[PDB]
């Protein structure tokens, strides 16, 4: 089966900083493009980061450039969503979703009221 | 015997006259080009199509004794990684999006990219039709509403030297306008080897030349293939 | 409510999808082992076929 | 190539040192 | 509330492992290590079939081993002769895109359907001596896949609306609807004993249906990106999928666990289509590097290379007596391999 | 005749001059044509209708230099004819067929890349059409039909001049039929408007539609001149390789005299022309490979490789 599994979470005044992570079991991580989702209240699913295979191509949404950054470890078959500068509008629930297609740079989806692959979420609040 | 004879001098009667009908089809359907409309729900998609009007929905138009048919795929549900690939052999794609608002803006750039990059339409074309240009100005010229917040690289754009305003305007909206159109230029000039280019144009409410601009940019594409197949430059 | 219902629902197909009598993969293995071997002489395309009883050529 | 007679020797000797088209 | 039924779930999931893993033996690759190689199997294209002008979508064979049915985004459904290479029908279509064509069992009716989300019924033994349309199945919210007959009167047909309904020619009224996917489902497979059916979705999943009371029996993973291709076995108790993850698996439904893998590491591109053979030694397969392949069920080793077509396959077709292959692809052409 | 002047003869530091330039042009002839059907024939998503005729024109030239250049060098320093008496009556036939396919085929593809070009709707299939195969069947047949006059006009003479018993392979000057004793006294004019002026003619006008067609999207507006430029560049080169050869044999015919006393002067210039005329003459079978080397993108990559 596949699952993704997010981790941290709290309530941290802004200023704060916390380290998310998803693990991914039951396929081969090294194949595949992953990104970070989150979700606001009387919203819509958003998009917020990405990163290839190897680690060299690296995006961001306008809204967060330098606050948040974003790491992998094939080794560890971990993504890491590092987040500093923390402020009230970034209150949201983050699911570490992956693209369905392997072996390509182009990904579909992701952002969609019923996906395949993505977890339950992590909820933070400020 | 003479039974099976008959038999099959029938069937090789009915093969001549299907082939005779086949052939009188292709006659026509090489003759008609086909057209996809990808938008959404903000953008006037519909507006656009009833303005060259004048399950699947279908429309008609004609300029200059050349057939254009344009189709719009809008009941399914929100995945469309599987019937997107059933227009593999179109001429172009046209596609609108909306820019008085800012929120959807990195959704658009995030179709745009995931359209120009798949291994099945690498060989197609498109047709940016950038809309609400009357929005887009009179809200940026009253304020309120700040392009850095949502996208934290304006300071740092500059007009280009090319841009031809229409002259009873005020310059910040045509940086703006400028700056929209350059993030999609430079989406589509990172990849792309030579085979596909993309078109771009303003395009307001209030419009009556729209089917020349697709005509003029079906001739372009298609003198272009023919040209690559000669080896003529 | 509903989605009381939807989850109830899933968690007793994975009830009965959990409780199900299976046979151990060595006979199933043996059964398509028997078939192939079987059946093997009649396959047009496993062995070569004299021409003329082909229609195909 | 060719010459009008064969009594024109200056003729046919260009002809034989020439070329052959 | 839904909490505790989750916990419950991850305990029923504990006890469906535990039995998986202690119903477990040794591979069916260590007792395959008896069995001799088959060989190359090479055939050539004994005829080609020209004449339609789109892509290929799909294509079905007669239960005769005779005539075959072929559909085109042109909107064009051609009924063909393998023996004479010549045509018999033509029947003009409303709505271009399909993707799916049907041959009834006896041989009277040809069933098709796209993203008009309807399918149409035709009659072929007809007296007035012109192909009509005999009824139009609507329903369905989403496009249309795969849709088969049962024996003359009841059709099964799959879309992506998440749901998989039974109709009823006479009256054209749902008789019974399943609902147990999330994804898209793409493929369906009737068993033999015509009791019975499965398929796939883009959930990466199999679920097998029984008709009559209408519950999934038992659910199959095992697959990393979403399924394209489904088929079955003559003896009715195994099936194989193809996916984008460019590996095909076997699974059994007496031990309600999988099998065997099919892959090779310099393969990149997915399967479009899988079929099998009469005895069900012979596995054939269909990629996107423009060609096919054969596999052997059995072992797991690529004997036998099809080539010759110019863009990527579509369809694959076994016939009743084992015969002859056919191939589509969309290059507007149509092969028969032997 | 009066008596010459002086002696007609070549001063030795020509022979060298030419034997050099030949050796180059000779090279740069087989190796780089075939190349251009080396991809054509091993890759079959090159085989296309378009391209086809291309090949034609490839075919063609290989013919063109290995039998017009080796025979010529031969002649050059030994000179003498002793390869054979029949082997006369087949280089002037065989040469004379390889010209008339360069010239036509050189007119196929100059009405090709206009039909596409004025095409609107039509998507040009990579495919070979049995329309093209009609083309190649007819200009390749038409070429060995119109050079029968000279497979069987030649001759052996054994004419003596200055104290010098020898044998020519040149044209009988007495004949025996009507046809060929007036093929003698208009070949000059009848090869001028056939091989080089019948090309430079159609194949110049029927480009300026296709350009006309083109001028009448920054980087779209660079190729659309880029090609331009192209299409002028190859017909410009063809005007001048084949000048010097054809006007050789004119200046013969208008302005030397039989009587003149240095007729022998005269005569000596004339040969200066048609020894490096040749060489140059065989610059356009040589200048095509290098033209698609320049201009297609997916030909240079199979050249690379």
């Amino acid at each position: 089966q596949v699952q993704l599994q997010e981790s941290g979470g709290g309530l941290v005044q802004p200023g704060g900083s916390l380290r998310l992570s998803c693990a991914a079991s039951g396929f081969t991580f090294s194949n595949y493009k992953m990104n970070w989702v989150r979700q606001a209240p009387g919203k819509g699913l958003e998009w917020v980061s990405d990163i290839s295979q190897s680690g060299a191509s690296i995006s961001y949404t306008g809204s967060v450039k330098g606050r948040f950054t974003i790491s992998r470890d094939n080794a560890k078959n971990t993504l890491y969503l590092q987040m500093n500068s923390l402020k009230p509008e970034d209150t949201a629930v983050y699911y570490c979703a992956r693209c369905p297609a392997p072996f390509t740079r182009d990904c579909f989806d992701v952002t969609s009221t019923t996906y395949a692959y993505r977890g339950q979420g992590t909820q933070v609040t400020v | 015997t003479e039974d099976q004879r008959n038999e099959e001098k029938a069937q090789r009667e009915a093969n001549k006259k299907i082939e005779k009908q086949l052939q009188k089809d292709k006659q026509v359907y090489r003759a008609t080009h086909r057209l996809l409309l990808l938008g959404a729900d903000n953008s006037g998609k519909s507006t656009i199509v009833k303005q060259m009007r004048i399950g699947i929905f279908e429309t008609k138009f004609q300029v200059d004794k050349v057939n254009f048919h344009m189709f719009d795929v809008g009941g399914q549900r929100d995945e469309r990684r599987k019937w997107i690939q059933c227009f593999n052999d179109v001429t172009a794609i046209i596609f609108v999006v909306d820019s008085s608002d800012y929120n959807r803006l990195q959704e658009a750039l995030n179709l745009f990219k995931s359209i120009w990059n798949n291994r099945w339409l690498r060989t197609i074309s498109v047709i940016l039709f950038l809309n609400k240009q009357d929005l887009l100005a009179e809200k940026v010229l009253a304020g309120k509403s700040k392009i850095e917040d949502y996208f934290p690289e304006f300071a740092r754009y500059t007009t280009p030297e090319d841009a031809t305003p229409e002259p009873g305007e005020d310059p910040r909206v045509t940086r703006a306008k400028y700056f929209i159109r350059d993030e999609f230029l430079r989406i589509s000039t990172a990849s792309g080897d030579g085979r596909h280019y993309c078109y771009p144009h303003f395009t307001c409410a209030v419009d009556t030349e729209n089917a020349r601009r697709i005509f003029n940019d079906c001739k372009d594409i298609i003198l272009q293939m023919n040209l690559r197949e000669y080896n003529l430059v | 409510t509903a989605s009381i219902a939807q989850a109830r629902k899933l968690v007793e197909q994975l009830k009965m999808e959990a409780n199900i009598d299976r046979i151990k993969v060595s006979k199933a293995a043996a059964d398509l082992m028997a078939y192939c071997e079987a059946h093997a002489k009649e396959d047009p395309l496993l062995t070569p076929v004299p021409a003329s009883e082909n229609p195909f050529r | 190539c060719s010459c009008s007679s064969l009594m024109d020797k200056e003729c046919v000797y260009f002809c034989h040192l020439d070329i052959i088209w | 509330e839904l909490d505790q039924l989750r916990q419950e779930a991850e305990q029923l999931k504990n006890q469906i492992r535990d039995a998986r893993k202690a119903c477990a033996d040794a591979t069916l690759s260590q007792i395959t290590n008896n069995i001799d190689p088959v060989g190359r199997i090479q055939m050539r294209t004994r005829r080609t079939l020209r004449g339609h002008l789109a892509k290929i979508y799909a294509m079905h064979w007669g239960t005769d081993s005779r005539l075959l049915v072929s559909a085109s985004q042109d909107g064009k459904l051609i009924i063909w002769d393998s023996y004479t290479t010549n045509k018999v029908h033509a029947i003009p279509l409303r709505s271009s895109w399909v993707m799916t064509c049907a041959y009834a069992p006896s041989g009277n009716y040809v069933a098709c359907g796209g993203l008009d989300n309807i399918c149409s019924i035709y009659n072929l033994k007809t007296r007035e001596g012109n192909v009509r349309v005999s009824r139009e199945l609507a329903g369905h919210t989403g496009y249309l896949s795969c849709c088969r007959f049962l024996d003359d009167n009841q059709i099964v047909t799959s879309s992506g609306d998440t749901t998989c309904a039974l109709w009823d020619i006479e009256t054209g009224q749902q008789t019974t609807t399943f609902t147990g996917h999330t994804g898209d489902v793409m493929s369906l497979s009737l068993a033999p004993d015509t009791r019975l059916f499965v398929s796939g979705a883009c959930d990466a999943s199999a679920k097998l249906w029984d008709v009559r009371e209408g519950m999934c029996r038992q659910t199959f993973t095992g697959h990393e990106s979403d399924i394209n291709a489904i088929c079955f076995f003559p003896n009715g108790n195994a099936f194989a999928t193809g996916s984008d993850d460019a590996t095909c698996r076997l699974f059994d439904l007496r031990a309600d666990q999988e099998l065997m893998t099919y892959s090779h590491d310099n393969i990149i591109c997915g399967i479009t289509s899988v079929s099998f053979s009469k005895s069900g030694r012979l596995l054939l397969a269909g990629y996107d590097d423009f060609n096919c392949n054969v596999w052997d069920a059995l072992k797991a080793d690529r004997a036998g290379v099809l080539a010759g077509h110019d863009n990527r396959v579509s369809c694959l077709g076994v016939t009743d007596d084992g015969m002859a292959v056919a191939t589509g692809s969309w290059d507007s052409f149509l092969k028969i391999w032997n | 005749p009066p008596p010459c002047q002086g002696p007609i003869e070549i001063k030795e530091t020509f022979k060298y001059i030419n034997t050099v330039v030949s050796c180059l042009v000779f090279v740069l002839g087989i190796i780089g044509n075939s190349t251009l059907l080396r991809i054509i024939y091993k890759n079959k998503c090159m085989r296309n209708g378009p391209n086809i005729l291309i090949a034609s024109l490839a075919l063609g030239d290989l013919l063109h230099i290995v039998i017009d250049i080796p025979i010529n060098v031969y002649k050059l320093l030994a000179e003498d004819w002793p390869f054979g008496a029949e082997m006369c009556k087949l280089v002037p036939f065989i040469q004379k067929a390889s010209v008339g396919i360069t010239v036509l085929s050189l007119c196929a593809l100059s009405i090709d890349r206009y039909r596409a070009v004025a095409s609107w709707s039509r998507i040009k299939g990579i495919g070979v059409p049995k329309w093209t195969a009609v083309e190649i069947v007819l200009i390749w047949v038409v070429s060995v039909v119109l050079a029968v006059p000279e497979a069987i006009g030649f001759d052996i003479i054994t004419m003596d001049y200055k104290g010098s018993y020898l044998r020519i392979c040149l044209l009988h000057p007495v004949q025996k039929t009507a046809f060929m004793q007036f093929y003698k006294t208009a070949k000059d004019w009848w090869l001028f408007s056939f091989y080089f002026c019948l090309p430079l003619a159609i194949t110049a006008f029927f480009y300026t539609l296709m350009t006309c067609e083109m001028l009448r999207l920054n980087d779209h507006l660079k190729q659309r001149r880029e090609v331009a430029k192209t299409v002028f560049c190859l017909v410009l080169v063809f005007a001048l390789c084949w000048l010097p050869l054809h006007l050789s044999r004119i200046l013969k015919l208008t302005l030397y005299n039989q009587n003149d006393p240095n007729r022998c002067e005269l005569l000596s210039f004339l040969l200066v022309l048609d020894y490096i005329g040749i060489n140059m003459a065989s610059l356009n079978s040589c200048i095509n490979p290098i033209a698609l080397y320049l201009v297609s993108k997916r030909f240079k990559n199979c050249f690379k490789s």
